[PDB]
């Protein structure tokens, strides 16, 4: 159960540093002084019942179609044809992290989410508004019932983006976290907007260097625009960074293209 | 740099006697010896004529 | 920078038990000794009061001494008793009998070597030893005799460190022991030579604090010892947490004592709020300062209105502006100028610490050096002279072996201390 | 003999609000973006022997 | 930790039966000496150790000796209910009594029996690791109690030395009387008791009869009631060694606080909530009310009025649910009273004790059940009046040598009467001199 | 998503210097156990194997 | 480098049985003699104490001698008794009677030739012989008399090797034998001329170690003999395992003995601590050094505080840094300089060995040469003089045949040893 990549949970917190049940992943293993190797064949590794539940669960096709059209609606309307910004804003209403260590989706949050796609609307007459309310309620009900729920009737955000964004390898997550760790000079969970401004690489971008179709400073300002809290306090939490890179990883297919653009994006030390 | 010391412990049972009681002015006082310090006086005196 | 605690006698052992409960709570130490806290700020100075035992455990830098183990059996049976190291408990086989001569000369010389071995092990274990801290009553028998014996031996061994004592002194209205004047006079004679700084508490002042300010319906000694443990843990707070204006025990001694014999201070702790009135008064630096100077909040019977302040110190805990602290100390000094000795231009030192005690937004502890303490010594000297002229109970002390000349020396030294306070009260610039 | 008494029952309705933490809140901090005027890199000094 | 009890003669053995009944019922030892097996508390308590020792099979045995010259009372203890509790060596009995003669107990018969008693007490003292005193119960009115009690206390005082010896003593009542020769025995006992006792508590049956008639509702009391009250007092004084409390008081503390000069060691004793069950439901019993009760002369167990003298020291023991602030407020109010006066050389007149264990209730007892109680022992110059009256009775008879031939025949010189009477005269002058204010003498 | 075998641990309220009641008086038996003069090990708790 | 052991008398045979159990456990030798160990480090130096018997077995190079076979029959019936070579048990038919003259002159000279024949066979069997090691009591009869006879014979036949003794000596408070002063005085007279190094242990000191430090409820002679076997196996550990700074019995003698008569030493073993206390104190090099110096952990009744250290040696077992060791020894010499002889610039030798005893993270054995040993010889000389003036029990010894001049020389020689120690204690440079 203590192999590399084994996820297990033990129980409730036994000190004041945590507030809920958490999952732990083994990253290193040493057996230079191990003489009794015990193991049960045809058995799961670790204590990861949630992952098994996700693997054995099946979602309906109409749910997948609804999420496909919802993603299209965000990518066009909320963005400007740029898929990364469109996907980034798609999880705007589920930024809060719970004591479990994962983000939860409520039904009212889902209803507010679907309404923001700017797709279910028409003339401001009374009958048309009622019809739009009925349609958005039906879509939200269809999406909500296709996923497993916990106590207090909420679903998981990661399992949601498994069907919005798609599967993501461990190497991509590791590289994203490495960039975040390098850019964070304190040890809180927030990034400063001035650091993002200083460390981004609009200057060497070919659309500003060899094609001269965009200006470097204007595109830098446009990049500083997309963060939700840049005009008020200038703090970007971990979840927003991971949402942006969820969009980025969803956009690209190949691994080497992803890694090259990821390395070229930030001019860190 | 200084690390810990071991300690042996004194015998003070024979020191305490009822005939030799404490008096005023014989407490333990720790005074460092004076150290002379040389001071330079390169400051030129004011001469406004 | 580490403190070593000594608890002597029944009062000392009980106050020590409550003190170590308060300290273990503030640093999040389980009664098993395991750290279960929630901030690195707690761990980075845990060494100041705890030594580290293997696999997580912490042990308190404390020595418990008593002549009969009854109180120690009560503290070992208590809820936090397990934390104490078994080898730290030093005991004899017969009680002090509330007699100073017995506690100092007969069982004292029998046990003292084992107490010096334990105290030197705790002292040398430290990285950089700061002063010792001792809790005892002066009216008792083992508290007075063994406290002053051990203080004299530690002053011989470690003369460059600080010696600090917390002491209980007899109430002016009702005695708890008949022979209190002899034990008090001899103990004050020992302290004025050996001690660097001494705080005095009257149980009557704590009873009036509990009934009038806290309006407790059924107070117990646990509440009085909790108030004392709160101020004791507060004086050292700047030693073990960050702050805008750090302070240290030696800095308090340097700012409080003008002349070496004048080292007796009054103590107070401010944020006491009544059981049913918290809705009527908001927390603010003026509110803490107003309670800080109210004589109702002082733990001694003498009142400041009959004397003058030579010096005072205030240690603030919490997130607050330095401007409000400085202007409050200026306003109090300017408005009440007649109660401050005029040949010193500023009598109050301030200090500010960032981390308040759990559950309080802000707190301050106040230490005051006031000449009205001369009234207590005069009363004790009167009662001593009444008893000594008639040999009221002297045969116990003389039968143990004491020379009568020791009593006349202690009386003369205390009378000279009262005279010196009276002379400095009425001094003038001319 | 007679059994002992304990007083852990019927507490206040809002006991779970009270905190047990030494530092319940993190420090508040903010940041400002920079306005790139020509003074951002114009007006800087150059080395004493810079040659074309 | 440990204390050894010595019971002498008839009053001392009968009071011992009540005391050991109470200590058994308070700790929980059954009459056969085994703790009940039905209880599953899991913890293995040791508090009994002050009064009981275990063999190893779990039987308990008590730290006491019973001494008598007539067999009947000790054989009644041997055949009674606690027969299996005591070790047979502890119950010592002679063949014939001291016949109300102090001389017969001291010179002729107790001198023969005393070495067995000393050997038993030594065997007890060898099985201790923190002995802190002897408790002695006897009456000075009878022959064996006076003579053998004095001789045994004298031998204990030479052999054990500094160890404290506390006596509970029954003195001759001022009008109730049992024998004609009581003054001679009480004077000759008291002569030995001045030199060889650290604190002596005095009791008179006439006071306990008055207290049981007035406070309790008993029309026809008998000695078992008085003995149960004495047992309650002893339990209150020794509770400080056995249970948790705010202010403990070791047996050595009494001698230091109550005795100003080496001869002035006789103290008065009183107990507060003596009340019947029917009165107990008409009245609350707060700390201040029982503190006010201990100072009324109707509460005393010796027939003397402390209003005819001045106090030198008082020791107040509180047991049960009491808080120190109430004790302090009560004592300050008592200090305010005008009929209570202290000698001017004793400004700090009080010693306090506070223990959490409430008093135990005995199935057939006559006291009500109460949550708190206070007991006081105090030193006062009023005590000089008791000796003065025993003296006139001695002088009136000795003027005609009324019975001296019995004492001289049993081994005593006639000179010993005059020596003892002159020593008690000097004790009377001591009580006159100690009470004179210093302001009058300049 | 269910809680696993180990249980939540509860922590007590903070000890404010005031606002405390006489909880020591709620007991009804105050027998004291002798530990220092008799037990060599004292009441040191060691867990089971 | 092989050691030969000699076990003499009841005390010697009993301590030896436990010693060979401890050594067989450390090298993993089964009671049948079969190797069952789990590391090559155990086998590579097995030759030091064991000879190889056919097909795997090992036999221990030890000679057991006694005048009545009762003890030998008890040890042979024990669980490890089979390992001993049958031909190595030598016994007579009547006891020593606790009389030095009988054990030395009548049955000693009768049996000694068979013991010398066995000892020569054992010495000549070694490829390279190191010193002999002997365990016996000085207060007994056959142990003292026949042990010193054999010591004299081995010093005549092997004067270039080392002679090391572990010896039990009479307690200052209670005697185990009435005629102890005569046997002790004659044995010390023989040892000071013949011996190269002698270690002294008081059974009363082992009782005090068990009761104060280890708090055992029901100790037995097996525990005392286990403490002794532990220290004995510790002194030789560096001879038979690798290490960062090797040491040897001859190198210990060269560093410990300043002058040939001053070869009497105090002994100690550090990680002794009660089962209740172990949770409160972690093992560390400063903790071994603190227990090492504490007189509570020394196996003699004399206390170092009445004397001065001429020299001391510490042998550490385990993989550890040399900076911690050299610094702790410098710190203890500099802090407590009054207890160290000032005309020697460094009194402590250190040695480090990689392999600790099983089940302990670290251990040290301490050997000390301190002048406070003079008070023990003075006490024995006083009791001897008290008995001799009244000719106490002398007819037993004179009936065996001893001349009184032996008694007067032995008393004079011990008195001269006390005087010489006293002179070096109070010596000065001038
Ligand atoms: N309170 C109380 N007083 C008692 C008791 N028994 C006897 N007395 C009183 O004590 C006095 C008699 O003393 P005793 O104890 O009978 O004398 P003794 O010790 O037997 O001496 P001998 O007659 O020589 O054997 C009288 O004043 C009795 O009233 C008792 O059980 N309780
Ligand atoms: N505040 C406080 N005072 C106490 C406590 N116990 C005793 N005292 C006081 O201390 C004095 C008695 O001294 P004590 O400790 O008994 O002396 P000892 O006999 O030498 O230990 C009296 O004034 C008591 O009121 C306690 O727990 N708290
Ligand atoms: N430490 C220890 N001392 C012992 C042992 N056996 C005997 N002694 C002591 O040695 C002395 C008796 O000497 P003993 O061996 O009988 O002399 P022998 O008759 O010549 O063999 C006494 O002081 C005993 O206490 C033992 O196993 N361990
Ligand atoms: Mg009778």
């Amino acid at each position: 159960d203590f192999q590399i990549g084994s996820i297990f949970t033990l129980g409730g917190p036994l000190n004041q540093r945590d507030d809920g049940q958490k999952r732990y992943k083994v990253v290193h293993c040493d057996d230079s002084q191990l003489r009794t190797r015990t193991g049960k064949t045809l058995a799961f590794i670790g204590n990861n019942v949630s992952g098994l539940l996700q693997q054995t669960h099946r979602v309906s096709g109409e749910a997948i179609d609804a999420l496909k059209r919802i993603r299209e609606a965000y990518i066009f309307n909320v963005g400007n044809g740029i898929p990364e910004v469109g996907i980034k804003a798609m999880g705007r209403h589920f930024r809060k992290v719970g004591s479990d260590g994962r983000r939860w989706m409520s039904y009212e949050g889902i209803v507010r989410f679907v309404k923001d796609s700017r797709n279910f609307n028409a003339t401001l007459s009374f009958s048309d508004t009622q019809r739009t309310e009925e349609d958005v309620n039906t879509v939200a009900t269809c999406i909500y019932n296709a996923f497993p729920k916990n106590e207090e009737e909420c679903i998981d955000y990661d399992f949601f983006m498994d069907y919005v964004r798609g599967p993501m390898s461990q190497e991509r997550k590791d590289a994203v976290w490495n960039i975040f760790r390098r850019m964070d000079y304190d040890r809180d969970g927030n990034l400063n907007i001035i650091d993002i401004q200083a460390c981004y690489n609009t200057q060497d971008h070919p659309t500003c260097s060899v094609d001269h179709l965009f200006q470097s400073d204007k595109m830098l300002k446009g990049f500083l625009t997309i963060w939700d809290e840049n005009e008020r306090c200038g703090l970007v939490p971990y979840a927003e960074f991971l949402d942006y890179y969820n969009g980025v990883s969803a956009v690209l297919e190949d691994d080497k293209v992803f890694f090259d653009v990821l390395n070229n994006q930030w001019k860190l030390l | 740099f200084k690390q810990r010391d071991a300690v042996i412990g004194p015998i003070v049972n024979d020191t305490v006697d009822p005939k030799n009681f404490l008096r005023t002015g014989q407490g333990i006082k720790h005074i460092v010896p004076p150290v002379p310090h040389k001071k330079q006086h390169r400051k030129d005196f004011l001469d406004c004529g | 920078r580490e403190i070593v605690c000594v608890q002597a006698g029944q009062c000392g052992n009980q106050i020590g038990s409550k003190f170590w409960e308060v300290i273990s709570d503030e640093h999040g130490v389980d009664p098993t000794g395991t750290y279960q806290g929630d901030s690195d700020l707690q761990l980075e100075r845990i060494n100041v009061y705890f030594d580290e035992a293997t696999g997580g455990r912490y042990v308190p830098r404390s020595v418990l001494i008593d002549l009969e183990p009854g109180t120690m059996d009560s503290v070992r049976a208590g809820p936090y008793g397990q934390i104490f190291r078994p080898d730290n408990f030093i005991f004899g086989q017969s009680g002090a009998g509330n007699n100073w001569a017995k506690g100092h000369y007969t069982e004292g010389a029998e046990l003292i070597d084992s107490v010096l071995d334990v105290c030197c092990k705790e002292a040398e274990s430290c990285d950089c030893l700061q002063g010792f801290q001792i809790c005892h009553s002066l009216g008792g028998g083992t508290g007075s005799g063994m406290g002053t014996l051990l203080i004299s031996k530690l002053r011989e061994q470690y003369p460059d460190r600080i010696m600090m004592t917390f002491s209980i002194i007899p109430s002016p209205k009702v005695s708890d022991t008949v022979v209190e004047p002899y034990n008090t006079t001899l103990s004050v004679h020992q302290l004025v030579e050996n001690s660097d700084e001494s705080m005095c508490i009257d149980n009557e002042a704590l009873y009036d604090i509990c009934f009038r300010t806290l309006k407790l319906t059924t107070p117990t000694f646990g509440d009085l010892n909790h108030l004392v443990s709160a101020v004791v843990s507060g004086v050292t707070c700047c030693l073990r947490f960050p702050g805008q204006l750090n302070s240290d025990l030696r800095k308090l001694a340097v700012n409080l004592v003008p002349f070496p014999r004048l080292h007796f201070f009054m103590m107070g702790f401010a944020p006491l709020t009544s059981r049913g009135s918290q809705q009527y008064r908001g927390l603010s630096v003026p509110e803490l300062t107003q309670q800080m100077f109210d004589a109702k909040n002082m733990m001694q019977a003498a009142d400041p209105r009959h004397g003058r302040y030579l010096t005072a110190s205030a240690l603030f805990r919490g997130r607050m502006s330095t401007k409000e602290v400085d202007e409050q100390m200026l306003n109090v000094q300017n408005k009440n100028s007649s109660y401050f000795i005029e040949w010193i231009p500023n009598n109050i030192k301030s200090s500010v610490c960032d981390i308040p005690p759990k559950g309080l937004k802000m707190a301050v502890t106040f230490i005051g050096n006031n000449t009205c303490i001369q009234e207590m010594f005069r009363r004790v000297g009167e009662q001593f002279t009444l008893m000594f002229r008639r040999k009221a109970f002297l045969h116990w002390y003389t039968g143990e072996g004491m020379d009568e000349m020791e009593f006349t020396e202690a009386e003369s030294n205390m009378n000279d201390l009262v005279s010196e306070y009276q002379q400095y009260q009425d001094a003038t610039i001319e | 003999r007679e059994p002992d008494d304990v007083a852990g029952k019927k507490p206040h309705c809002f006991e779970m609000e009270l905190n047990r933490k030494l530092v319940p809140f993190p420090e508040d901090k903010t940041s400002l973006p920079r306005i790139l005027d020509y003074s951002h890199v114009g007006l800087h000094r150059l080395r004493d022997g810079a040659e074309d | 930790r440990e204390a050894i009890c010595i019971h002498i003669g008839q009053a001392g053995c009968q009071v011992g039966n009540a005391c050991w009944e109470l200590f058994c019922l308070e700790h929980g030892i059954q009459p056969d000496g085994a703790m009940p097996s039905d209880k599953t508390i899991g913890v293995e308590d040791d508090a009994f150790n002050t009064f009981f020792s275990e063999t190893g099979a779990g039987k308990h045995v008590p730290r006491a000796v019973f001494l008598d010259l007539e067999p009947t009372v000790v054989d009644e203890v041997r055949t009674g209910t606690y027969r299996q509790l005591f070790h047979p060596e502890q119950l010592i009995s002679g063949k014939e009594d001291a016949a109300n003669n102090y001389a017969r107990g001291h010179y002729t018969i107790g001198k023969e029996i005393v070495d067995l008693c000393l050997d038993r007490i030594r065997k007890l003292a060898d099985n201790c690791t923190g002995l802190q005193g002897f408790l002695v119960y006897h009456a000075v009115g009878g022959g064996t109690g006076s003579g053998l009690g004095a001789l045994l206390l004298e031998r204990l005082s030479v052999d054990y030395g500094k160890k404290s010896k506390l006596g509970y003593t029954v003195y001759p009542s001022p009008q109730v009387s049992t024998a004609v020769v009581e003054p001679y025995n009480s004077v000759l006992s008291t002569h030995s008791l001045l030199e060889h006792t650290d604190v002596a508590a005095m009791l008179d049956n006439e006071a306990i009869y008055d207290l049981t008639r007035r406070n309790l509702d008993i029309e026809r009391p008998t000695y078992t009631n008085l003995n149960r009250l004495i047992g309650q007092v002893v339990s209150s004084l020794t509770a400080s060694l056995r249970f948790d409390g705010a202010l403990n008081v070791d047996l050595t503390e009494f001698q230091t606080n109550l005795v100003p000069y080496p001869r002035i060691h006789f103290v008065l004793t009183s107990y507060a909530p003596v009340i019947s069950a029917e009165k107990a439901y008409h009245e609350q019993l707060s700390v201040s009310e029982i503190s006010n009760a201990v100072f009324e002369p109707a509460s005393m167990m010796t027939k003397c009025d402390p209003r005819h003298g001045k106090y030198m020291a008082c020791c107040l023991m509180y047991r049960g649910d009491v808080v120190p602030k109430d004790v302090n407020a009560a004592v300050a109010t008592i200090k305010t009273k005008r009929t209570i006066q202290f000698v001017d050389w004793s400004p700090t007149g009080f010693k306090c004790g506070i223990n959490y264990q409430p008093p135990t209730v005995v199935p057939g007892g006559d006291l009500a059940k109460v949550q708190r109680a206070v007991c006081m022992i105090a030193n006062s110059t009023a005590i000089a009046e008791v000796f003065a009256r025993i003296d006139h009775k001695f002088d009136l008879m000795y003027s005609k040598r009324a019975f001296v031939h019995w004492y001289v025949g049993e081994g005593m010189e006639e000179g010993e009467f005059s020596e003892a009477r002159e020593d008690l005269a000097a004790l009377e002058k001591d009580y006159e001199e100690v009470g004179a204010e210093s302001a009058d003498m300049d | 998503y269910q809680q696993s075998r180990a249980l939540k641990k509860e922590f007590s309220l903070p000890m404010v210097p005031g606002m405390t009641c006489g909880e020591e008086m709620l007991r009804r038996s105050y027998h004291r156990t002798q530990v220092h003069g008799r037990k060599y090990d004292t009441n040191t708790h060691i867990d089971g194997v």
